[PDB]
Order: structure tokens, then C-alpha cells, then sequence
């Protein structure tokens, strides 16, 4: 008859453990732009979870850095979605 | 029912931590384009139907001040909580323009048993930072 | 596949 | 781009 | 180009720092309830589904308990890490 | 918005199961722990999983039969699957001798370290410990 | 129960 103080949580990562994360001073991080984005078009009709997974996908799929620097070129950028959410959740009725 | 209950008088607080400038003393630079991310952040949430609130170039303990006294507010109206953290970061930590904070004692304010009125609700928590030095090369 | 509130 |  | 990273997916027991609970005539309290969803909608729910099911069950349905006060009545919330970059169902 | 299933192979399963540790380790039997094995057996069966059990496995062993799989060839598999139930702590899972980071388990799945699973997912349940702390619930 |  008791809930875990650690549920329904859920942290959406821009990138995963150990990576940096891209950003673009003129357009703004990736991750950010990806979910905005995302949010405009299905924020009140898609659950959390595709919402998010949809944007790993813009983000992997549509993002690759441009540096001078060759070590920072054309390199790739996945987030991380942690959930601990019981339910599913949905923002809108 | 699967659905976490959405049926309250709002949907809930979205608070954004919008950190661009950072202290020499940090070593880090600043994160330029960061205000554009905090704005349509800003619309976007609004546009959710949750209360926005935006703070900027937060010191470390205004982080940790800030989160906490949210937690202690009175959330029973709301279905939810949402906070979006824009800043730099290493893993497991979050940088104000003070220095480096653990994401987790920034969140912990909002367990189940430090924030009863949010307790069987949704806590959100939208993080653009890093969590390290690794590059992914990509592949194909 | 179909996934609705 | 930069790294954040 | 593809983050080498994408489409992983971690489906732990428990939270980070925590300890996961296992029942020793039932097996672990994860496992069951991963289980007994699995058994039930594996085959017409999305995998996000099907995990979030379990989390609600490991955080509801189940209680530690132990002749010890200091492990008597405990909870666990598993924790889902989705690098994933589509739906995914087993089946179709 | 659906990872393509059309394959002629759901995908292999790998399903560890370390229920006996070396004195050394200092960890005890995980009594059900075969109760949890023959269980997820059969539902990742069912599922369609090519499903194999190993037992008390040492790290090595572990780290080779990840790696084994990851060289395998996944050209007609949906996806991929493992199973991890033993001992654990903060990023590590126990083998019968000791401790190994879950991290080299699993990176060799990586896109540039398995090609037959790219863009196909990649799943790991895993039922252990990741540190000493408990949640006291509340209401 | 246990601890895993």
C-alpha cells in the first residue's frame, strides 16, 4: 500500500553517459531543437515515450557537427531517455 | 486505468534553467544559442498548458534553492512537473555559473516522500548538457 | 500499429 | 557547433 | 550516418544506488512482473508499454519483507533506458 | 515510427543466469534465480527469441559470449536480446568470480561493432543491484 | 526476500 519515493520519474537526456552534447550557437542544441520541434507537431496527441523516441531519431538522423577542427567533424549525437514512470502519459484530456 | 491521471485545474509548473554565461574561474565558455533553445522552450511548454517560469545565468545554490522551494509549493492543482536544465555538465553533475552540482540532489527534492502533492504524479525532468568528453564518429 | 489514449 |  | 550508440535499450530492475529486491521462492520481484506482462501483452503492446506496465507492478504489487527492521517493508521502481529510435513490437 | 519486424528471425536471446558465486566474491546463492531463468525462457521463446541459458558464468565468459554474439552474423534478425540476472553494483554485474563492467558487455553491440544490428534493437534486462540503498515507499 |  506504499509507492517507491524514486518512481514516476523521467529524465530526458540530451545525449547519453559519458558523451558531450551538441549545440549550435545559431540554432541552438540539437536536443532542444529536435524536441521543440517534435512537441509542435504531436506534444497534444502522441504519449511521452513516442514523443521522446522520436526525437532520438530526429536527433541521430538530422544533426552531424561541422568544425574546422577534424576532430570535432561530422560526428553523431543520440539522447538518453531514463524512465520510471508507471503509467503512460499523455498531455492533453 | 495505463494513464496518469490528467484530469486537474492545470497541468502543471515548467521550470527552465537557462545557464549561458559561467564564471572564468569554471573554465567554461559560453553557451551560445542557449537563449533560443530557452525561448522555444519557453513557447513550446507554454503551448502544453504549463506555467512557465525562466530563470537565467543560475548560481549553483540558486539552483539547488530554486528546485527546492518548488518542491515545497503546493502542487495538488497540477498533473504534473516538468523542469528543463540548460547548461553545461560532466556525468551525473550540472554546471551553474558557480561550479558543478549533482543532478540527482537536484531532483531528489521531488521524491515521493519530499513532495507528497507531486507523489503518484509525473516529475519530467529535460536535460541539455553534457555528461562527458566521449565523440560518437557515427557509422555508415 | 495502433496506440490511442 | 560547440560542445555543451 | 548513425550514432554508434542508437538504438540500445537497458531495462534494469532497479535505480541507480539502489538495491533490487528477490524473492527467494519466487524469484526476483523485476523478473515476475516482467513476466507476467510479457505472458500477457508481449505480442500487442509497444516495448515502452510493456516496460512501463512492469514498472507500475514492481512498484505496486510488491513489499520487501525480512525478520530485520531495517529491510521490513521496502519498495523498488525499475528503470528504463531508451536509446531506441522507433517503436518496437514483437510481432507483425 | 516501428522498427522493421519483416525478418525471418526475431533475434537470438542470450539469458544469463549466475545463481553460485566463488567464496571469494564474498556473494551468496541467488535462491529463484532459476525460477526468473525458466520463466524468461519461455516468454522471450514465445516471443519468438532464439532463447540459450548459460549458468554461473565467469566474467570472461560473460565478455566472450557477448562478444561471440556480436560477431555473429544478424543479417536475418529483427533484433537482439540478452538477459543479465546475478549480483551487481553501480555499473557492473557479478560473473561466479567477480565483477565486470556492463559497459564492455555491452558496447560490442555498437553500431561500428556489429553491422547486422544496425538500426535493429538491442535489448538488455537486467535484474541485479546497483548499489546498497533502499526505498522506504511513503502513504 | 533478497538483495541482489
Amino acid at each position: 500500500y506504499k509507492i517507491p519515493v524514486e518512481a514516476d520519474f523521467l529524465f530526458a537526456y540530451s545525449t547519453v553517459p559519458g558523451y558531450y552534447s551538441w549545440r549550435s550557437p545559431g540554432r541552438g542544441s540539437w536536443f532542444v531543437q529536435a524536441l521543440c520541434s517534435i512537441l509542435e507537431e504531436h506534444g497534444k496527441d502522441l504519449e511521452i515515450m513516442q514523443i521522446l523516441t522520436r526525437v532520438n531519431d530526429r536527433v541521430a538522423r538530422h544533426f552531424e557537427s561541422q568544425s574546422d577542427d577534424p576532430h570535432f567533424h561530422e560526428k553523431k549525437q543520440i539522447p538518453c531517455v531514463v524512465s520510471m514512470l508507471t503509467k503512460e502519459l499523455y498531455f492533453s484530456q | 486505468t495505463y494513464q496518469y491521471n490528467m484530469n486537474f485545474e492545470k497541468l502543471g509548473k515548467c521550470i527552465i534553467i537557462n545557464n549561458k554565461n559561467f564564471d572564468k574561474v569554471t573554465g567554461m565558455g559560453v553557451r551560445n544559442g542557449t537563449d533560443k533553445d530557452a525561448e522555444a522552450l519557453f513557447k513550446c511548454f507554454r503551448s502544453l498548458g504549463f506555467d512557465v517560469i525562466v530563470y537565467n545565468d543560475c548560481s549553483c545554490a540558486k539552483m539547488q534553492d530554486l528546485l527546492k522551494k518548488a518542491s515545497e509549493e503546493d502542487h495538488t492543482n497540477a498533473a504534473c512537473f516538468a523542469c528543463i536544465l540548460l547548461s553545461h555538465g560532466e556525468e551525473n553533475v550540472i554546471y551553474g555559473k558557480d561550479g558543478v552540482t549533482p543532478i540527482k540532489d537536484l531532483t531528489a527534492h521531488f521524491r515521493g516522500d519530499r513532495c507528497k502533492t507531486l507523489l503518484e504524479k509525473p516529475k519530467l525532468f529535460f536535460i541539455q548538457a553534457c555528461r562527458g568528453t566521449e565523440l560518437d564518429d557515427g557509422i555508415q | 500499429q495502433g496506440h490511442g489514449e | 557547433d560547440n560542445l555543451x
